[PDB]
């Protein structure tokens, strides 16, 4: 930290996001039988289908 | 004897997504801005 | 008895392969001690590639000689290639180690078990 | 569940592109990034003057611990040589004159140690433990190997520390 | 010297490793320490010996304090117990 | 119609319907020179004659895909051609025939 | 079709072991006996071939035991004793087979021992 | 003494403890060699900085070398050195007298007290080691300082095997290196236009190898062995055959010893070990003495190694980019002159 | 107690039984053991053909193979006892065919029905010695360029017989046969009661 | 054809691989890799050690995934035990098993660049894999080469006080992986050295035994963590991520995104991890606590046996595969009623992948072979065993 | 046996007496399962060693201190499947798993009674007997152990 609320901003506004909140400083016949049922597709995934 | 365990009531919530920002001038501005330097360096 | 072939249906065949493999590393003996730089005679190095093959000249089975040239063509490839640096090749002459006798009265005079 | 990592013309959206490609744009994004830490107070530490944190079970450095009256814990029971995994600790005994049970020798060669732990684990007078200290650094290898009275020594000069350690983890054991 | 008396000696081929590097020797030998120990008196004709401080210490054995002739001598401390 | 299957090398095959009838007919017609009681020949016969049957069956690709499993209906050709050409190689194996030879005594006895 | 070889399968030249340990190293077939110790007879099952026993000199640096021979510490283990045998011919290695020695029935009853007669 | 357990090989005991004066040198390198890999306990005192010793630690089993720091101008160093070892060789030598010991010190004062504490210690035996040919009224100085040792070395600890050997020859040899350095000149001085010469080359191997077979041989005490070689050769084709291997033009120009001394004078004058030296070259043109009846390598045990076989591996870094590839049996090896 | 399914130890029964139809010729033994898992056991003969059926066919897809490895039974007159893992990403099932092989003779390759086997073949005839036929290019792959012996054979000592040092006199690296300092402690392990079988 | 050794000792080549290269051009004709360079012995040891001494192996065998190998051999001799770990141990193996994973991937992703040459990643999250090596060492003792997860649950319970440590790094963390990506994910040149490099087809992938992200890039779904669930992974939600047009470039991708989907199971161990014990009840095969040892006599006995004889498994054999972070892990363990396996095939995913580097490298450049062994996240270890 | 105990009640502690010079009776070890009283006076006729008392205090030592002195003395030590009595030479120079065990013949006397030399790092540790039915069934004498 110690950012003097200066380089914090030059920090911010190059990074484009807020590291203040994330800090690196850390502090205190017969059927055919297939060996198991066919896998079933997966699903597509609800909160993010593609990034 | 006490067991290190989840706090009560579980932690909080972690960002598992990406949070870049797609954050820039618009094109048209961008180019505008440098040919019109270009144009007064020119005169 | 009755045991199945891996590529020799008898000795005479199997022979036939050593000497193709005999030809192989005499041919290559001289360019071995050329590209590895190694101080070695040409000469003293074919007759190396002779103790070698002779070394293992009692065998009369023809599955087991087969083996042995597939093994002995393995080698010349690494051999022939540069795959097996010096310090691997002149280990074939054991030039550092300490020879040991094998008469009886010398070994009495220096091991415990013979 | 899955998802797509990487699944996916009009002038503005072409312009755009334009400009990104012959502005450079997000290789200016880029350097933006490396500024910003320039700017973040470094994480090194001072190695002589701060040291990294190790807590309790850090395992280091071997010693061999004394019953504070002043026996040695060992009573040579030798299951700590029959669980090293690397056959690093060799020990013979016989019965001292006081007609008890201690090692003659008790040699745990370093270089053959891998630190896995084991023997901090099934000593029962937990007379061998994995000692805090992890700078042994030594010149000649023969230095590496410790017989019995270098690991006693070592186990006396760092036994205050062992002491508190063992204290606070042995509920967890 | 040592605990059993080490004594690479002036013949050895062996004793030459120390020359300009001492040995590791132990103060306060272990095999005086002990026998500096006071006898435990207790009252009880069997008596434990948890090594002192129970998981800290060795497996609890009952030593029988039976016979003054003897104070009984837990295999593990060697702490001799005075009836 | 799609516009990629999701495998990476695969193609979108078009006529898949068709492409697929073409395959499962020539395998049944191969399988047919199988011994009569060969347990490959019954056995496979089945599964490939349940196969066109829904591939005639079905007109629409994305309902023929959940009826014969198979993931993309691309993948199912692949799998056909590929029995395909195995009913080809064991009719020139003959695995129908009786045991090479019986393993020696103990072979198999893992407690060692 | 196969060929016939009445050779003893002998494939000395191709295990890759160092003359010497293949014409100076004898190893015993033999089922091993119980430590006195305990009544347990599960390590008197199967039949073991151990290699003869070599130097086992002292070191001069810390007095461990150090040994030149490699197959010293080798024990192989082989259920049958036709089986081991075939091993050691293979092999080249000389054999010397022990028969097995199990322990003869004897005749119990708690009964006999209060027989004040005898 | 150590009774001598093991099967031959590192890791096994010999039961020779034995102090080597000047194992950071050229032989000393091959003396260390053969006792640590025989497994004898070796002393190695140094005065040179520990990173030059390093190369030595390699050789031997952890534990087998110890080495201890010495001063020559101490009796005591030699003296705590020589304590516990039962066998004392001296290999301590030079060709350029320094400013701080001259060639008496190196060859015949040193090698002396050494000895005489050796014997105080109760060292079963003790090798000295003088040049061969180290007549007492030879021309170096050199030779005749050698000679004057063996006679107190004698003394001391009489019948201390002594081993005169001929000139070494072997990777970092002098004898064969030196002459190969002679390219920078590019013609080569040398008397009698190299003949008048004749000279008996011996591989540092082989050296070795007797120097050791001497400390557990019994024969040896009292011996003056004189490993000499496999072959006589003129300096003529010592010389063209060494610019044989190197595959480097030979001019040999004949330049008056008279002259020639000064030009080793020349070199010696130089502050960092002096190139050549007047003595150098006085021993270069001095003959090797004839076959007396002094034992041989063979004699104990190592039968000698012509010069030929190994002289592809000394020379070969001389060589250029492609001079590099060839090797000694397609090249011609040079007439043998017993004279 | 492990959360065994039946349902598994069924289906993959039946598909044993199956496979053993299909292929009377090759299958020796076929079993699924109590941890849910099939291991058709094939006549080396069979190792192409028991394959290739697995690798393509509708009702068993075997597509990967997980492992070639080859246990050593010295009292096994066939010593070697070359066992493949193969998966099926379709049936999300597994089973492993496992053959016998002797010294000197040898199995088939595989390369053909899964290129996978191109590297693992070589593995065994490195480590056990066992050779095979129509492989691409069979050579050492893990041990070191001159080594002599195959080293996971059982009857092969663990240190081996030569190790390596630098020699000043020949300035290069130089085996010699191996002299340990410490010999691997052999402590004796099996107790002499057993367990009475459940 | 120009032939050359890419060399044991080169900067880029991780550890040390011999590739020897016939170059035509720079273009690379031909590419045989060498291996053994590593080779140890690994699996003929451990016949000679007992299963608890053996577990110590399994982390060497690849170090960058130090604990995820050993759940791997943990299961093997479960299974062969029929012995299934307490509750509360399963949610901390996982919990371990993805702070292994990312470690993994921050090697993975950030040594990729080192050799194509971007270096300033490596130092960012080499300082938070920093942080995450101290959870292994309060946890274990070593910051790596832990001996935590051991055959029968996990060795001690968490110290007091680490849950709440690996939630302040887990909530961090995005951030630090969010950087990254701004700098290399869209990097006008990451891509170029990236894309289209290496493409594996999907019916190639399963025929080579790629098994990892290799097959998942490829748009192959399959996590044996969804298909065959060990442990608890089961009970956590996360998802796959599959890749289209495989390449460098996606697969990378993919490592970024299960970074990112295993701080997911990551929070939910820590929202939802059982109060229990962390071992077997079984002293037959886990070690007695020590106050029990050194009060009660069957513990004494238990404990002695334990450490100097073994588990004594029943006679059996198990192919038991995870999802190591490179890929399928898997212990092939025969083992007869003794103390000490019989055989341990350790199936390494990069004995596959190496393989692969002949099939995947034609026709490139120098520089493109530099770029696939990084796609394949090599460790010699794993490769040589 | 269980795994765990359920003895939360106290221990109890017998008196270590003196059996010889050769077998170290730490006899608080005793399962008092009488072999060592048969063995006494069975396979060997000394009859000394004997039962005394009743309850959790039978102890199975000589009454009065009378050294167990008689050659087949050692056995007990091997026949004892407790550690009560055990050797006394042999106390603690070594433990069994470490013995590399080579199966030999006594040459003490003409009997050539079958033994086991135990050898730990290459000097004998301990020679106990190994059963030959016809020579030494089991037992070995004192002097060639
Ligand atoms: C060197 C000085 C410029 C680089 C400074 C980098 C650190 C400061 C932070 C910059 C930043 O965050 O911008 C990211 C942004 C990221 O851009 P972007 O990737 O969002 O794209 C914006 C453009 N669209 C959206 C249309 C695609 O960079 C930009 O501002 C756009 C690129 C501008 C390039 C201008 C080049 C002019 C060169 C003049 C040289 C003068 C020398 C004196
Ligand atoms: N090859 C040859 O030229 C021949 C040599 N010899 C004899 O063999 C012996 C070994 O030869 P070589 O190894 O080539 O000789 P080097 O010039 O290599 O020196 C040999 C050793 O003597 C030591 N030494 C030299 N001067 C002193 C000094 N003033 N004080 C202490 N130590 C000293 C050196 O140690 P450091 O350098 O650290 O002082 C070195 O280890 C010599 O003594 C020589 O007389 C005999 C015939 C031929
Ligand atoms: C210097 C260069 C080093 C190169 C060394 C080389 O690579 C290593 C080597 O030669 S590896 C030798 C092994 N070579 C064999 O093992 C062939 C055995 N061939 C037979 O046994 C025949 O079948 C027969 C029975 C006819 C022999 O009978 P004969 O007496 O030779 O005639
Ligand atoms: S375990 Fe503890 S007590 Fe038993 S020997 Fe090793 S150290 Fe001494
Ligand atoms: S740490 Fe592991 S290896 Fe080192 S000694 Fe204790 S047990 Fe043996
Ligand atoms: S044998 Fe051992 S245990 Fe049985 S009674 Fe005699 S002493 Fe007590
Ligand atoms: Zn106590």
């Amino acid at each position: 930290a110690s950012a003097t609320r200066v380089i914090q901003k030059l920090r911010n506004w190059a990074s484009g996001q807020d590291l203040q909140a994330k800090l690196q400083l850390r502090y205190q016949e017969k059927k055919a039988v297939t060996p198991a049922p066919p896998m079933k597709r997966w699903e597509l995934s609800k909160d993010q289908p593609y990034l | 004897v006490k067991q290190d365990m989840p706090p009560p009531g579980g932690y909080g919530p972690i960002d598992y997504k990406r949070n870049l920002p797609r954050r820039g001038l618009s094109g048209y501005s961008m180019f505008a801005v440098g040919i019109g330097a270009l144009i007064f360096g020119y005169w | 008895t009755s045991v199945k072939p891996i590529f020799s249906r008898d000795l005479n065949e199997a022979k036939r392969r050593v000497r193709e493999l005999y030809r192989a590393w005499y041919r290559e003996v001289p360019n071995t001690v050329h590209l590895m730089q190694l101080d070695i005679t040409v000469k003293q190095g074919r007759d190396k590639v002779r103790e070698m093959f002779m070394k293992n000249a009692h065998v009369t089975d023809p599955r087991v000689v087969d083996l042995l040239v597939i093994k002995g063509k393995m080698e010349l490839q690494e051999t022939i290639k540069v795959w097996k640096q010096r310090t691997h090749v002149m280990r074939f002459f054991h030039e550092t180690e300490t020879p040991r006798p094998k008469d009886f009265l010398s070994k009495f005079y220096m091991g415990h078990d013979p | 569940t899955y998802k797509y990592v990487n699944k996916k013309v009009d002038m503005k959206s072409a312009t755009d592109n334009a400009a990104r490609i012959l502005m450079w744009t997000e290789l200016i994004r880029g350097l933006g990034m490396t500024l910003s830490y320039l700017f973040r107070e470094p994480a090194t530490i001072n190695y002589p003057f701060e040291k990294g944190p190790l807590s309790p079970r850090f395992r280091g450095e071997h010693a061999l611990r004394r019953y504070p009256s002043g026996e040695e814990r060992c009573i040579a029971c030798k299951l700590c040589e029959a669980i090293c995994p690397a056959q690093a600790i060799t020990i013979e005994a016989e019965p001292r004159a006081d007609g008890s049970r201690r090692t003659t020798r008790y040699d745990i060669d370093m270089t053959k140690c891998i630190y896995c732990g084991f023997c901090q684990e099934a000593c029962p007078v937990d007379a061998i433990v994995e000692g805090p200290n992890f700078e042994f650094s030594t010149e000649t290898h023969e230095e590496l190997l410790y017989n019995k009275e270098k690991l006693l020594n070592n186990g006396d000069k760092w036994e205050a520390e062992i002491a508190a350690n063992i204290q606070a983890d042995y509920l967890y054991r | 010297i040592t605990h059993t008396g080490q004594v690479y000696d002036e013949k050895d081929y062996r004793r030459v490793r120390f020359v300009d590097r001492q040995k590791e020797v132990n103060e306060n030998f272990a095999i005086d320490l002990i026998a500096q120990q006071p006898v435990n008196e207790v009252e009880h004709r069997i008596i434990a010996c948890d090594g002192g401080g129970g998981a800290l210490g060795h497996p609890k054995v009952y030593i029988n304090l039976d016979k003054e002739t003897k104070t009984g001598t837990c295999g593990y401390c060697g702490l001799q117990f005075k009836q | 119609l799609k516009k990629t299957t999701g495998l990476v090398g695969l193609a979108v095959c078009d006529t898949p319907h068709e492409r697929l009838t073409i395959l499962y007919t020539k395998t049944l017609d191969i399988l047919k020179h199988f011994p009569k009681h060969a347990a490959y020949r019954k056995y496979t016969e089945q599964i490939t004659n349940e196969k066109l049957d829904m591939v005639k069956a079905e007109p629409d690709v994305k309902k023929l895909e959940a009826l014969l499993q198979g993931g993309e209906v691309e993948e199912v050709i692949l799998q056909a051609e590929k029995e395909l050409s195995l009913a080809r190689k064991m009719l020139k194996w003959k695995p129908w025939e009786p045991l090479v030879e019986e393993p020696p005594a103990n072979q198999w006895k893992w407690p060692i | 079709q196969l060929i016939t070889v009445d050779e003893k399968l002998d494939i000395t030249t191709l295990t890759g072991v160092p003359e010497e340990h293949i014409k100076t190293r004898k190893v015993r077939i033999f089922v091993p006996a119980r430590n006195n110790m305990q009544s347990g007879v599960n390590n008197t099952k199967k039949w073991k071939m151990e290699f003869d026993t070599r130097e086992r000199w002292e070191n001069p640096l810390m007095g461990w035991a150090s040994t030149a021979d490699p197959l010293s510490n080798m024990v192989l283990t082989f259920s049958a004793k036709e089986d081991a045998i075939a091993f050691a011919e293979k092999n080249g290695w000389s054999y010397d087979v022990e028969e097995k020695k199990v322990p003869k029935p004897k005749s119990k009853s708690y009964g006999a021992n209060f027989s004040w007669n005898k | 003494a150590v009774i001598p357990h093991g099967k031959g090989g590192r890791s096994s005991v010999s039961g020779v403890v034995a102090t080597v004066f000047g194992a950071t040198g050229f032989l000393g390198r091959y003396v260390v060699n053969h006792l640590g890999r025989m497994g004898s306990q070796v002393i190695i005192p140094y005065r040179c900085d520990v990173y030059d010793i390093m190369h030595l630690r390699l050789m031997g089993d952890l534990g087998q070398l110890t080495f201890l720091e010495w001063d020559a101008r101490d009796k005591d160093s030699i003296r705590k050195a020589v304590q516990h070892s039962n066998v004392v060789i001296n290999l301590i030598g030079r060709e350029w007298e320094t400013r701080n010991f001259d060639f008496e010190d190196v060859f015949v004062n040193i090698p002396r007290a050494i000895a005489q504490a050796s014997k105080e210690a109760g060292v079963e035996r003790f090798i000295h080691v003088s040049h061969l040919n180290a007549s007492m009224k030879s021309s170096s100085k050199s030779l005749r300082s050698k000679a004057v040792g063996e006679k107190e070395v004698r003394s001391v600890f009489p019948e201390a095997i002594i081993i005169r050997p001929s000139d070494i020859f072997g990777r970092e040899d002098r004898f064969l290196n030196h002459f190969a350095n002679y390219r920078w000149f590019l013609a080569v001085p040398l008397v009698s236009l190299g003949f008048k010469t004749v000279k008996q080359p011996v591989y540092v191997a082989d050296v070795s190898k007797g120097i050791v077979n001497a400390t557990k041989d019994p024969d040896a005490v009292g011996k003056t062995f004189a490993f000499t070689g496999p072959n006589r050769y003129l300096l003529f084709h010592l010389v063209k055959y060494i610019f044989g291997m190197t595959h480097r033009t030979f001019i040999p120009y004949p330049l008056p010893l008279f002259v020639y001394s000064w030009i080793g004078k020349l070199f010696g004058l130089s502050p960092f070990e002096p190139w050549t030296t007047k003595d150098k070259v006085e021993r270069i043109h001095i003959s090797d003495v004839m076959p007396t009846d002094l034992p041989g390598l063979e004699d104990l045990g190592v039968q000698p190694t012509p010069l030929e076989l190994k002289s592809i591996e000394v020379l070969r870094r001389h060589r250029t980019y492609r001079w590099l590839s060839s090797e000694i049996e397609e090249t011609k090896p040079a007439k043998t002159v017993n004279y | 107690v492990r959360p065994r399914s039946d349902v598994t130890h069924k289906q993959l029964s039946a598909f044993g039984e199956y496979v053993a139809e299909i292929l009377p010729k090759y299958v020796q033994q076929v079993q699924v053991s109590c941890l849910d898992e099939l291991e058709i056991c094939i006549h080396p003969d069979g190792v192409i053909p028991t394959l290739t059926f697995l690798r393509d066919h509708t009702n068993a897809q075997f597509k990967s193979l997980a492992d070639l490895t080859a246990v050593d039974v010295p009292t096994r007159q066939n010593r070697f006892e070359i066992v493949y893992n193969l998966l099926s990403l379709r049936f999300n099932s597994r089973i492993r065919v496992k053959t016998y092989a002797d010294e000197l003779t040898p199995i088939d390759s595989i390369v053909s029905v899964h290129i996978a086997a191109n590297w693992y073949e070589r593995e065994v005839w490195d480590m056990f010695g066992v050779f095979f036929f129509n492989h691409p290019d069979l050579r050492r792959i893990l041990t070191d360029y001159g080594f002599e012996g195959h080293p996971f054979r059982k009857d092969f000592p663990l240190t081996g017989y030569v190790e390596l040092r630098y020699d000043d006199e020949v300035k290069r690296v130089v085996a010699e046969p191996v002299e340990l300092a410490q010999e691997f402690r052999k402590f004796d392990l099996n107790s002499p009661w057993e367990a009475f079988p459940a | 054809n120009m032939t050359l050794n890419f060399g044991p000792q080169h900067p880029a080549a991780h550890g040390v691989l011999r590739l020897v290269l016939e170059l035509s051009g720079e273009m690379v004709r031909k590419c045989d890799p060498h291996i053994g360079l590593l080779h140890r012995g690994t699996e003929k040891l451990i016949e000679y050690k007992t299963y608890l001494q053996a577990l110590p192996y399994f982390d060497r065998l690849d170090y960058v995934s130090m604990m995820c190998n050993e759940q791997a051999y943990s299961i093997a001799v479960e299974k062969l035990l029929n012995i299934q770990p307490p509750p509360r141990a399963q949610w901390i193996r996982v919990l371990f098993g993805e702070i292994t994973r990312i470690l993994n991937h921050i090697m993975a992703v950030t040594t990729h660049a080192l050799d194509i040459g971007a270096m300033t990643p490596f130092f960012w999250m080499f300082e938070e894999r920093e942080k995450m090596f101290e959870f292994y060492e309060r946890v274990s003792g070593a910051r790596m080469h832990a001996a935590y997860i051991r055959p029968g649950g996990v060795h001690q319970d968490l110290p007091l006080g680490l849950l709440d440590d690996i939630y302040e790094f887990s909530k961090n963390f995005s951030l630090r992986i969010d950087e990254v990506e701004e700098m290399l994910t869209n990097n006008r040149i990451w891509r170029n050295r990236t894309v289209d490099i290496g493409v594996v087809t999907a019916e190639d992938a399963l025929n080579y035994g790629f098994s990892g992200v290799m097959l998942r890039g490829s748009g192959i779904q399959w996590d044996l963590r969804k298909t065959q669930p060990y442990d608890v992974y089961d009970q956590v939600e996360f998802d796959v991520p599959i890749g289209s047009r495989g390449d460098c470039y996606d697969r990378y991708l993919c490592r970024v995104e299960e970074m990112r989907q295993s701080l997911r199971i990551i929070e939910q161990c820590l929202n939802k991890m059982p109060p229990g014990e962390i071992k077997v009840d079984d002293a037959k095969v886990s070690p007695p606590k020590r106050a029990e040892m050194k009060t009660s006599m069957e513990s004494l006995i238990h404990h002695f046996k334990l450490y100097t004889e073994g588990y004594q498994v029943p006679p059996g054999a198990t192919y038991t595969a995870i999802e190591a972070p490179k890929g399928e892990f898997g212990v092939y363990l025969v083992s007869d009623g003794s103390s000490r396996p019989y055989r341990c095939k350790i199936k390494a995913p990069g004995f596959a992948h190496l393989a692969g580097l002949d099939k995947m490298s034609k026709g490139h450049m120098l520089a493109d072979v530099v770029a696939i062994i990084g796609t394949q996240d090599i460790v010699f270890g794993e490769i040589d065993r | 046996g269980s795994d765990r105990s359920r003895f939360l009640e106290g221990k109890r502690a017998v008196e270590d007496k003196n059996i010889g010079p050769l077998v170290k009776t730490i006899m608080t070890r005793c399962i008092q399962c009488t072999r060592c009283i048969r063995f006494a006076s069975e396979i060997a006729g000394v009859d000394d060693l004997g039962t005394t008392g009743r309850g959790n205090d039978m102890q199975v030592g000589t009454y009065i201190e009378k050294m167990f002195m008689s050659e087949l003395s050692g056995n007990v030590i091997d026949i004892c499947p407790v550690g009560a009595l055990t050797s006394k030479p042999y106390a603690f120079t070594a433990r069994p798993w470490e013995t590399r065990k080579t199966e030999s013949i006594d040459v003490m006397d003409a009997v050539g009674s079958n033994i086991v030399v135990s050898t730990r790092t290459g000097e004998v540790m301990r020679i106990l007997p190994r059963m030959h039915e016809d020579i030494n069934e089991e037992w070995i004498s004192d002097k060639t152990r």
